[PDB]
């Protein structure tokens, strides 16, 4: 007539160019888990953090960068980004004390950006110190819907959008930590990349009926590097929410959900007719690209309350492997 | 024995003193340890969800004389904040028992009520609580009456800090050293934060009896309340500057009027509910700034009017009809529209022989622009024994629920053309009662329910309809009570339901490992025990609560970070009453997990372990 709850470690040795999957878990939930995946053997480990260190992850991972042996694991709703060793999975530090953090980007060994959601500041914190170190503030931005999600550096400049109730990009000079000069896009950008002849890449989300922006139609653009401009545009008709555009290894292909699975190239025209992948009653949530072959992974979310399940797929679109891991895999980065 | 309208119904009744045994109880503490129903509730002072017969918290009606009280946007009705002490008498209809009195419920009906006094002259009653964590509670009555008016004021007010130390076994604290680098780790003993709470509450009665057959009433009830959201087991670094805040400021009145005769009697009744709230959501930051990040205000004005009869052809045959009306006049700041209700039922209830007995109930709705299909319902019952009060019962009914005013009208997402849940329910069980010459009083129940939900409304990327679901399983109760001897009294109540609720709909996409299986945060099992021992002037009072596991996925797959354990929980209260001149003294003490568990009831919320609680209660005793 007791009840009870505790943990225990585990030595966990992985080896091999495995794949990290980050679980978001549900919202108020704690349940964010990581997992592992072996494209060699075919054999996925799940809740890899909690299993070697006996504590949970968090709530609501979002992203994670790997630089060297060492994995920056962002934790949306827990204000919190760990460290952990790629090797072992056992952590090596922990940053704290941030408001809802979603991207992190290292300009240098010394010095990193981070950017929030319900902010109009970018943090700045030293990746060895662990401690914030300034703020970036974006001009004509409000706490009440300060958002800024992705970060592509160019030179000695840094790119990032603003989507959350937002239109607008953002380039920072990284001497000087300023802003210097704006862009304006569609409603709610989502996501942005840099391809390899230096043309960005973002998408626009629709707007979800009855937002304070009001809908627009779903657009793709090709700002270019140097100057800004617009370049070109692209349209996808309402009623859709594409997202996740995000490229190959090498740089020169792209790849976004939009309902049927699409590739498309760079340096090319309009948008082709025959998807990657048509549509097989799949609810497709996000996806990867492996530099190493070039199989395609991805993400089925089904009901958002449930295990997901990731398909591989071969460049041709073969079927390869199928395997389960936490709820809602969200992000996906290479060891 | 039963009365004409308790034909064939399934309920189950809180006498006064289960709903008068503790000023810090709300009803969320009453049905956790008095009744099979599952409570969802990660706390004292937090937000309480009601599972009943295997449903969600949208399938239970509750009503306030007779006014419905679920907050029209969302649906449901958070049960910790009606202090117990407000409410006078309190029945629980179970599934087809709730057509009798509402519409869509399509688990049950929750029937809440405030009943007259009978004081002669004045008096007054105050009770202080004082307990761990800086808690504190008061309670104040005042009431009048000669023999016309029955004038009653209640004050409730309730505080504290929720600043209990648990033990943190989801988060580990590192310690550096010059250079940044973990050398040890340890499993901290924090606090909760954020967690503070204030909570007042007024009630005001006013009724009036005619003596020749025409009774008055109002009843005025007002709520200010003003709680903190807590921190998660799961949240990283000292956390300051960071502040939730649930204001939420309610009126609710009802005028009542009933006029009896002879073999007919009709009652007229209208009432008013305003409701205002507010979410904050604060950082500090810089020096003394302390931006916003989310703000949220909505109004709610309701009016009420009902109008019911009752006739008796005969002491063997009744009749009774009654419509009700609801306007939810919505205003929420940052749409503004509502939905108009309207409810009309028509009831025969028939005796032919002695042993035998029929009842049929048709009742139609309304919501808004939207008619429903007719809701039959059949009742029956037979004595199979008049010796040991073995009786009989059977139900069956068609019942149908309407989408919330949320799933019609929200911003992002807000699919007017929705349809109606529908379920289809049959219930069948026994009854006894072996009174015996003032030794003991043993009597029970025991039925089954079988109950087919479709078209249950879920939101997923936004109302999709779908999710068929089948509720179905056995409920259990008993009542003992024994006198050992001429000074030593022993009272067993235990309450046992085994409810599981599986989802029959077509697997969605192609991995879908839900089909056939139980539905997230419904247990299984489900029981309560409470002992109450009395010698003299003292008392000893035991409850016991027990939840089988409550799965968080759907598919009920194992889970390092997502598991549950059974509940188990005891409470133990020692209460002993002294006699003075000039007042009655009162004083009980309570413990709270008398065990000392360091447990988890609902996913990363940490919960206080022993904690205690001591109250004093002065009654003024005159001419
Ligand atoms: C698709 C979805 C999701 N959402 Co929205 C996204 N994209 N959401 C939606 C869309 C439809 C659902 C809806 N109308 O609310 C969409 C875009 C409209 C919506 C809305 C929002 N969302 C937002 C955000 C960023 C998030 N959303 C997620 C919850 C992100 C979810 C991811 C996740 N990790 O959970 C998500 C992928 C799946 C949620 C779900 O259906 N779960 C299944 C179901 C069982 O959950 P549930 O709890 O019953 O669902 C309810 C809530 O989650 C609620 N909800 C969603 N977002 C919020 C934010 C807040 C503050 C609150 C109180 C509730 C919500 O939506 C449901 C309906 O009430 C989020 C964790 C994803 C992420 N990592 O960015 C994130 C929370 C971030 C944070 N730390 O605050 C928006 C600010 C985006 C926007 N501007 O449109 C906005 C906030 C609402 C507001 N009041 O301004």
């Amino acid at each position: 007539c007791m009840k009870w709850d505790y943990g225990k470690m585990e030595p966990f040795r992985a080896t091999g160019d495995g794949l990290f999957i980050m679980n978001e878990g549900n919202f108020q939930y704690g349940n964010a888990t990581l997992s592992y995946y072996d494209p060699e053997t075919k054999k996925v480990e799940n809740e890899i953090f909690y299993r070697a260190n006996a504590m949970k992850l968090g709530d609501v991972a979002q992203s994670m960068i790997v630089r060297d042996t060492i994995g920056w694991v962002v934790v949306n709703n827990s204000h919190v980004i760990f460290a952990i060793s790629t090797n072992t999975f056992k952590e090596v530090g922990r940053i704290t004390g941030l408001t809802s953090p979603r991207y992190i980007h290292f300009i240098s060994d010394e010095k990193a950006y981070i950017t929030q959601i319900w902010d109009y500041r970018i943090f700045i914190v030293n990746p060895k110190t662990y401690q914030i170190t300034g703020y970036i503030e974006c001009p004509d931005m409000t706490m009440e819907t300060g958002s800024t999600e992705q970060m592509v550096q160019y030179g000695k400049y840094v790119y990032v959008n603003c989507w959350s109730y937002q239109n607008r990009i953002l380039k920072i000079d990284t001497t000087t930590d300023k802003v210097v000069d704006q862009l304006t896009v569609g409603i709610q950008p989502t996501s942005l990349v840099m391809d390899k002849n230096f043309k960005m890449w973002t998408i626009t989300d629709g707007g979800y009926k009855g937002s304070p922006y009001g809908y627009e139609e779903p657009s793709l653009y090709r700002i270019d590097a140097e100057t800004f401009k617009i370049e070109k545009q692209f349209k996808f008709q309402l009623g859709d929410a594409p997202s996740e555009v995000q490229l190959n290894g090498a740089g020169d292909e792209l790849y976004w959900i939009n309902k049927d699975i699409w590739r498309m190239s760079v340096d090319e025209e309009r948008v082709p007719v025959r998807p990657f992948l048509k549509y097989r009653d799949t609810k497709y949530y996000g996806l990867t690209v492996s530099p190493k072959n070039g199989d395609v992974y991805v993400a089925d979310a089904i009901d958002y309350q449930q295990q997901g399940m990731i398909y591989r797929y071969t460049e041709d679109g073969e079927l390869v492997d199928e395997f389960y891991v936490g709820i809602i895999p969200g992000a996906f980065c290479w060891k | 024995k039963r009365p004409m309208k308790d034909i064939g119904v399934q309920q189950t009744r809180f006498d006064s003193l289960v709903l008068k045994e503790n000023i810090a109880l709300s009803m969320a503490d009453i049905l956790t340890f008095n009744s099979s129903i599952f409570v969802k509730s990660y706390g004292r002072a937090t937000l309480s969800t009601v599972s009943f017969r295997g449903t969600s918290a949208s399938h239970t009606q509750v009503t306030w004389n007779g006014m419905r009280i679920n907050n029209p946007m969302l649906g449901m009705t958070d049960f910790s904040m009606i202090p117990s002490y407000f409410i006078d008498d309190a029945s629980l209809l179970h599934g087809t028992s709730s057509v009798n009195m509402a519409g869509g419920g399509l688990g049950g009906l929750v029937k809440l009520s405030t009943v007259p006094a009978h004081q002669e002259g004045f008096g007054m009653q105050y009770v202080q609580g004082i307990g761990s964590f800086s808690t504190f509670d008061e309670f104040l009555q005042l009431k009048y009456g000669d023999k016309h008016w029955q004038i009653s004021t209640r004050a409730v007010y309730q505080s504290s800090p929720n600043d209990y130390k648990y033990r943190n076994h989801d988060k580990k604290e590192n310690i550096y050293d010059d250079k940044y680098n973990i050398i040890e780790q340890y499993y901290p003993i924090e606090r909760n934060r954020s967690g503070a709470y204030k909570d007042l509450h007024i009630l005001q009665e006013v009724y009036y009896n005619t003596g020749k057959g025409d009774r008055f009433g109002l009843n005025a009830w007002y709520t200010d309340s003003n709680r903190e959201l807590a921190l998660l087991t799961t949240d990283q670094g000292d956390l300051m500057d960071f502040e939730n805040r649930q204001r939420e400021h309610t009126l609710r009145s009802v005028l009542s009027w009933d006029h009896t005769r002879e073999n007919w009697k009709v009652s007229a009744r209208g009432g008013y509910v305003h409701t205002w709230l507010a979410y904050d959501y604060k950082r500090d930051l810089g020096n003394g700034i302390m931006a916003t990040m989310t703000r949220s205000r909505s109004k709610v004005n309701t009016f009420y009017g009902q109008l019911d009869g009752e006739y008796f052809f005969s002491d063997k045959l009744l009749l009774t009809a009654g419509v009700s009306a609801h306007q939810h006049l919505v205003n929420s700041l940052d749409f503004d529209k509502g939905r108009i209700e309207l409810s009309g039922n028509v009831s025969l209830k028939w005796q032919p022989v002695n042993r035998l007995g029929m009842s049929l109930v048709l009742r139609g709705e309304m919501f808004g622009t939207k008619w429903a299909p007719v809701i039959p319902a059949f009742f029956v019952d037979y004595v199979l024994s008049k010796r040991g009060n073995i009786m009989a019962k059977a139900s069956i009914t068609r019942n149908y629920r309407f989408p919330t005013l949320n799933d019609l009208y929200f911003l992002p997402g807000g699919n007017p053309a929705l349809n109606n849940e529908s379920g289809f329910t049959y219930e069948t069980g026994l009854s006894f009662s072996v009174d015996k010459d003032n030794v003991y009083t043993l009597s029970g129940s025991a039925s089954w329910f079988d109950q087919h939900i479709n078209d249950w409304i879920i939101w997923l990327p936004s109302p999709v309809n779908l999710k068929k679901v089948h509720a179905y399983g056995v409920e259990v109760q008993a009542d003992y009570a024994v006198a050992i001897d001429k000074a030593w009294k022993l009272g067993l109540n235990g309450t046992f339901a085994w409810t599981p609720s599986i989802n029959e709909g077509e697997p969605t996409s192609k991995a879908d490992q839900s089909v056939g299986k139980q539905l997230p945060y419904i247990p299984e099992y489900s029981a309560t025990l409470s002992g109450r021992l009395t010698y003299r002037s003292w008392g000893l009072l035991y409850k016991w609560c027990y939840y089988s596991e409550r799965y968080t996925m759907t598919s009920n797959a194992v889970s390092y970070t997502g598991h549950l354990p059974p509940y188990l929980m005891s409470n133990v209260t020692l209460e002993k009453g002294f006699s003075l001149r000039w007042a009655d003294l009162s004083l009980k003490g309570t413990v709270n997990n008398l065990f000392d568990e360091e447990y988890l009831s609902v996913l990363s919320r940490p919960m206080p372990g022993i904690n205690f609680e001591f109250f004093i209660g002065i009654t003024p005793k005159w001419g």
